[PDB]
């Protein structure tokens, strides 16, 4: 049903680590590490803040997870101490980063479990030492190594049928990844009255419409319509937004260029922006 | 696991969330005698406190304390496993099975606190023996510190308002009231005590063996006649069972009526107390947190009836025993403490200065 | 839908205001130590209104003047204001006019005094006639804003009282006159031949 | 940068307009927030500069709408921050024993602040789960207006225990009726009256609880219309009186250093202005704001649990500045 | 025989014993069109009471002594019968009826008890045309004596209370307050008056539209914001419904409130009222014996919605709104009657020299 993302059972110390809260002792704070399958640890009360603090509740939130350093380790006793004063707001993001990446990574190989329908625990437990860890192994970067290599797999399938898990799962994985890392949406709408009031109204209208239009690369064709008289619309449904709102601007100073040098009259009714 | 005390007796309907439990039925029925849960220093407090054996609110927190001296002396830690962290998870159902025996009081709570705090502090590298002395020594100067030296320091603070020829009244079987009289009376002070005493208990009965017992005039009344000594009362001094952060004085039930008719008759009010038994939490009523004894004790035989003997056979009847009652803040003129003598609305200042 | 616009006329098309008017325009006038056109602009501006233009005629310089030391002329504010100065002005109906030959106005415009004080929120307003319009298709052209007041109070003043008959169903103007020196009021048959289920004369 | 000069210009305006946020605690954490982006986007060298940056900001925000104290709370609270921070930093309360004995800063100043906003998120929450301690069975209690924080009181109050509850509407903004279907919603058999007849059923009510807007110094209150009357009616019933407020509610201002206290607005819902001629004489106030002495106040419950009014003082020393009083 | 009325919604727990009628339902439904069981007057009196067409005790009163002698004037004796006993066994139906409408107030109780022993009074001998004269002649002279005269006499009296440049609270709409405003102004005197109302009946604007209309200078709020203004305030003056033997003052909902924060606020307070409105039964609280009316009326469409609009779908939603209150004595300084300016602790005094 549910195990810990990482082979690794213990993490090491100083490592920023996610936890959720479930109880207030008089120690400290009681905490699950929901990444590596929701094992029991403790948050002193002695470094709950910097700041000098009388209550435990006033920052423990039962049932609101966060993100804790880890101070002390013993496998022996199964005893871990984390801690909050000494992570930092960019280790707090990281470490948000990885979570989020595994989180998804993991919904992946549940996808693929319940495909399966692998009702064993054990079989699981093989299936994420076998699929997912393998990577993991590979790359020596827990964590962001499987994400990459999922990323990779949606780009090109090589990595998804370098696996020796089986055929029928290997289709199962790689439609589980087909519909979960490849969720490509976008198109960018824009707003632009282009209208020359001149001699070859009309024709050059057209032109200056013709010469933007053909700024639009291959995998962005910006379509231009008339939804009202004076005005036109122009959309790209493309991927890379970033990429395309420059893609936009240029072509708007294009067509902003052409209807200046022929005296006309152009607009900016709206700036590029998603739809 | 140990069982849970069967609630004995209708209650009302606005003391329908608090327990009521009887004398006759004690726990201890449906638990091995050879206790099997941890070792018997329970039973032995849990049957003193269940039977009354044990009153006074520093006697109750004594009492526990060297019962858990003796658990700490008997406890030994299981291998894999830490001190610190093992020795209060085990000691909760201790305070568990004390609660259902009998609900506990302020100074036992701030104890409990203390100890669990003291327990948190001790390190995971020290060695056994070392810690189990250690906590024996804490314990042994707390309550050095927390009783003795505090109940002397009150009564050489509580000497100077005591002056001669007044009349100073009392109400039940406080220890600190009654030593501070005693000294009071061997520095040469000379007046006179009115002890003032109430139903069922009756334990006010107590100071009067000790008054007697150290030469001092006294009287003696029950507490509906208060009215009537009052004019000639120069003096009220309480003891006080527990202080709150409001300033309000948590105390045996009739405190609050002696309060409010001495105000009544134009009389100052003074609450001694010792510090460790301020506890944070406030309350404005006695209804939200208080204590039900077995009504059983409030049946009375006058004449050859008792009015009260089957009320268990009348539906519509209902007997409420209190324990605890609340007096306001602004009835109050005085906390005697170690620190010295201060105003009912100082109380939090103390939890202040006491917590670090 | 496209962002709001509103057209606010600062001149009043006629002379009830010599000599006052004769050496300041009214919609400069102090109220309350303020001018009227900081009232009306400032109601605009709560109202949600994100492009103002305001037509002058008689004395726009001064208008000009104090108008661009305003708050609302400064960068920062979300009133984009427009002043527009034409002498050839002679009523409202000219203002439209011009509006309609330079086509500022995209669609569901505000018409409004220079002189009006108000905290009026039309959102609820707007949103009823552009659910009318699109239903509808296109029928309806006006909104009037109207609050009620009994008869005897102050501002209710002999000048420009006006009777209406609606109905009461859509709110759908029937009639509408005004009431300055009548002692009787006057209802053609057409009110009830269409709206035969009833009419409302308020 | 200008996008910060925009979301000044916007809360300004928003606050000396109307409404928003709806509830203080959105209004305290926009104010935290915005203050945030002030340190951190901004350039600013010595502790006097971001303090003197930081007090002409609160002095323009208090300005927009005085009537409104949560934002120059939030204000005074940064600057306390920003004191401690140096002095702990550069060097090591006003009080007799002072009397008789005589680089890294902005990321501390940020975590701080961080850490405001943490026990802001759950402060709901923590005032509502010591409900349980009291409330009895059987109990009648009464509230005024409304209040988010009684509510979720009350809704977990109700959870392990049953009584009834009695809401006077605060006329004319007739509000206490949410609170009519609120809890009726939860199924806390409640009563709904008008607030002219708290004294009438005030004899029969064992506890009041209300929520407030804003505590002095003194332990004095500002709450809504008529809070005055029933603090009023407890007092002479000497019925104890709960005042459910969150810790950023500590206005360190005293009650008769200034005016405009109360808050006039439109007196059109008092008297429609459908009346006509008799408006035209016939003077009308409409205050929203009423000021409770700490005299008629039992207690006050928080975040950080119950205290008396007469320790208040302590709690503003603890969060504030002396020098900063004047802002 | 007449029927119930039946009660509407859902009553408090403490208010069981008390009745809740709506407004829309009235028993003239079940009631023949040519009025048998009852007089004519009888059943259009109490539709007006019930509609709330008429609302001051002193109109209420006035109103019911009226359809009295109505009822007096078209009564006929049935043969071996005399009218001593007969006219009040007649009459008592109607009375029963009238409550049904809408419950008795002082006023009207205490016109009940003098008519019934003014008839009770009359003498066998008298011939009944003789006698229908008698009694209505008595009527109008107690109206006469016990309103107009005793409303001349309160407000000669209570002219020397008010001085030049003070400020008056009232409160709700009373026909003596009004009238003592009045005759004050006219005599002389310059003052401010403060009017304070309350939902749902909102009757203070009908005395502020007569104090306007005396050209008297004047201020309105609402009850609540009574504490803000009462620091300039110097007199309170209250009207009474009633008068207990006790010195309580059984009056509207918000007579208490405001008596109560204008002693917090260490301003003296004044009642006026008429003799006959002293009642000899006493009552400690509001909850005994009170009156509730329509709680539909509760309801106020505040912005696009009406919040307690299906009040009845909430199984645990209850409404209530009081119509009267009672004030201590402690609370109250003056009662103005005819007799003069009395200390409240004497109405019992007065119960005795009336009798």
């Amino acid at each position: 049903l549910s195990c810990r993302f990482y082979q690794h059972k213990f993490p090491e110390v100083e490592d920023v680590v996610m936890v959720n809260v479930r109880s207030i002792a008089e120690m400290g704070a009681y905490v699950s590490l929901l990444e590596y399958n929701n094992i029991e640890g403790m948050i002193l009360l002695s470094e709950l803040s910097r700041r000098r603090i009388r209550s435990i509740n006033k920052l423990i939130r039962i049932g609101r997870n966060e993100c804790v350093v880890v101070i002390r380790v013993d496998k022996e006793k199964g005893y871990i101490d984390l801690s909050k004063r000494r992570v930092s707001p960019e280790e707090a993001i990281k470490c948000e980063d990885k979570f989020t990446k595994s989180k998804t990574v993991y919904s992946i190989l549940r996808h693929v479990a319940e495909v399966l329908e692998y009702t064993k625990d054990e079989q699981l437990e093989s299936l994420f030492q076998r699929t997912a860890w393998v990577f993991d192994d590979k790359y020596k970067r827990p964590g962001y190594g499987a994400y990459d290599a999922f990323k990779h797999a949606v780009s090109d399938p090589s990595i998804l049928d370098s696996l020796d898990l089986n055929e029928d799962e290997r289709e199962v994985l790689i439609n589980n990844i087909n519909r979960r890392l490849t969720p490509q949406a976008v198109k960018i709408r824009a707003d632009i009255e282009v209208a020359c009031y001149g001699y070859e109204g009309i024709d050059a209208v057209k032109e200056a419409l013709r010469a933007g239009l053909n700024c639009s690369t291959e995998n962005m064709p910006i379509k231009i319509n008339l939804i009202a008289p004076p005005r036109y619309v122009m959309t790209t449904t493309t991927l890379e937004r970033t990429e395309g709102l420059s893609v936009l601007s240029q072509a708007m100073a294009v067509i902003k260029e052409k209807i200046e040098e022929k005296r006309g009259v152009f607009n900016v009714q709206m700036e590029p922006k998603v739809v | 696991q140990v069982p849970t005390r069967k609630d004995y007796g209708s209650k009302v309907s606005l003391f329908s969330h608090l327990p009521q439990y009887s004398r006759q039925n004690s726990l201890t029925q449906f638990m091995s005698i050879p206790s099997s849960v941890i070792h018997p220093a329970m039973v032995r407090l849990g049957l003193q406190y269940s039977q009354g054996l044990v009153s006074g609110s520093n006697a109750r927190c004594i009492a526990l304390l060297r019962a858990l001296q003796q658990v700490i002396q008997d406890y030994t830690t299981p291998p894999n496993e830490e001190l610190s962290r093992d020795l209060v998870n085990k000691l909760k159902p201790y305070m568990s099975f004390l609660t259902q025996c009998r609900p506990l009081s302020a100074s036992m709570h701030n104890a409990i606190k203390f100890l669990n705090k003291e327990i948190t502090s001790v390190g995971s590298s020290k060695r056994e023996e070392e810690a189990k002395s250690e906590l024996r020594a804490a314990i042994d100067r707390y309550v050095q510190e927390k009783i003795v030296l505090a109940a002397q320091a009150i009564s050489r603070f509580a000497y100077q308002k005591i002056s001669n020829g007044d009349v100073i009244l009392v109400y039940g079987c406080s220890s600190l009231v009654s030593r501070i009289l005693q000294e009071a009376w061997t520095e040469g002070r000379r007046f006179r005590v009115v002890v003032v005493d109430s139903r069922p208990w009756l334990e006010g009965r107590h100071t009067l063996r000790s008054l007697v017992h150290a030469g001092v005039p006294a009287s003696y009344l029950l507490i509906p006649a208060a009215s009537y000594v009052l004019p000639e009362v120069s003096k009220v001094l309480l003891g006080a069972h527990a202080l709150l952060a409001n300033g309000s004085v948590m105390s045996r039930v009739g405190t609050a009526q002696l309060a409010l008719v001495a105000r009544a008759h134009n009389v100052p009010v003074l609450v001694c107390c010792e510090t460790y038994k301020f506890c944070e939490r406030v309350q404005t009523d006695a209804f939200v947190s208080n204590e039900l004894d077995d009504p059983d004790d409030l049946q009375c035989k006058r004449g050859e009836h008792v009015a009260l003997a089957n009320w268990q056979n009348h539906a519509s009847l209902r007997l409420l025993n209190l324990v605890y009652d609340v007096t306001p803040p602004e009835l109050v003129d005085l906390v005697i403490t170690e620190l010295g003598m201060i105003p009912c609305s100082s109380v939090p200042v103390v939890l202040r200065v006491k917590s670090s | 839908p496209p962002p709001l616009q509103a057209v606010l006329v600062a001149d009043s098309f006629d002379r009830r205001f010599f000599p006052i008017s004769k050496d300041q325009p009214r919609v400069l006038l102090p109220l309350a130590n303020v001018a009227l056109i900081d009232y009306t602009l400032e109601f605009l501006t709560a109202t949600g209104v994100q492009e103002t233009f305001v037509f002058c005629c008689w004395k726009a310089a001064q208008i000009k003047e104090h108008l661009l030391k305003s708050k609302w002329c400064r960068p920062t504010s979300l009133n984009v204001v427009r002043i527009i100065t034409s002498e050839l002005y002679r009523s409202l109906g000219d203002v439209l006019r011009d509006v309609d030959a330079k086509a500022l106005v995209r669609s569901d415009f505000l018409l409004v005094y220079g002189d009006v004080i108000s905290n009026i929120n039309i959102t609820r307003a707007l949103e009823e006639h552009r659910l009318r319009r699109k239903l509808e298709k296109n029928v309806s052209v006006m909104t009037m804003i109207f609050k009620e007041s009994s008869p005897s109070h102050p501002t209710r003043c002999h000048e420009d009282n006006v009777v209406v008959a609606v109905d009461s169903t859509t709110n759908r103007v029937l009639h509408f006159q005004k009431t300055q020196g009548l002692r009787r009021f006057a209802f053609p048959l057409s009110l009830f031949q269409g709206s035969s289920d009833g009419v409302e004369v308020r | 940068g200008s996008e910060l000069s925009e979301r000044i210009e916007s809360f300004v305006e928003t606050l000396k307009r109307g409404g928003g946020p709806r509830s203080s605690e959105e209004m305290a954490r926009e104010t935290l927030g915005l203050l945030r982006q002030i340190i951190t986007d901004h350039r600013w060298s010595n502790a006097g500069e971001l303090m003197e940056l930081i007090r002409r900001e609160g002095r323009r925000m208090t300005a927009a709408q005085p009537s409104e104290t949560t934002v120059g709370n939030m204000v005074r609270r940064v600057l306390k921050i920003i004191r401690e921070e140096y002095g702990r930093l550069h060097g090591r309360q006003e009080s007799l024993h002072k009397l008789l004995t005589s680089a890294q800063l902005q990321s501390n100043i940020i975590e701080a602040i961080n850490e405001l906003l943490v026990e802001l998120e759950g402060t709901m929450e923590n005032i509502a789960a010591q409900a349980l301690e009291h409330i009895h069975s059987n109990e009648v209690i009464m509230t005024i207006g409304f209040s988010r924080t009684v509510e979720a009181f009350l809704k977990e109050a109700a959870r392990k225990r049953k009584f009834h509850v009695i809401v006077a509407e605060c006329a004319p903004f007739c509000q206490g009726h949410e609170m009519a279907v609120n809890l009726s919603k939860a199924g806390i058999e409640t009563t709904v009256m008008t607030d002219a007849a708290i004294f009438a059923v005030m004899s029969r009510v064992n506890k009041v609880i209300i929520g407030t807007k804003t505590i002095l110094a003194n332990g004095a209150l500002r709450a809504v219309t008529g809070t005055h009357t029933l603090a009023l009616a407890a007092k002479h019933h000497s019925t104890p009186l709960i005042v459910c407020a969150p810790m950023f509610k500590l206005s360190p201002q005293f009650p008769n250093e200034e005016d405009s206290f109360h808050k006039f607005v439109a007196p059109e819902e008092v008297l429609p202005f459908t009346e006509g001629d008799i408006l035209e004489k016939v003077s009308v106030h409409c205050p929203v704001f009423d000021y409770v002495p700490p005299e008629l106040i039992t207690l006050f419950i928080s975040n950080i649990g119950g205290n008396a009014p007469s320790y208040i003082y302590r709690l503003m020393s603890e969060l504030y500045h002396p020098d900063d009083h004047v802002l």
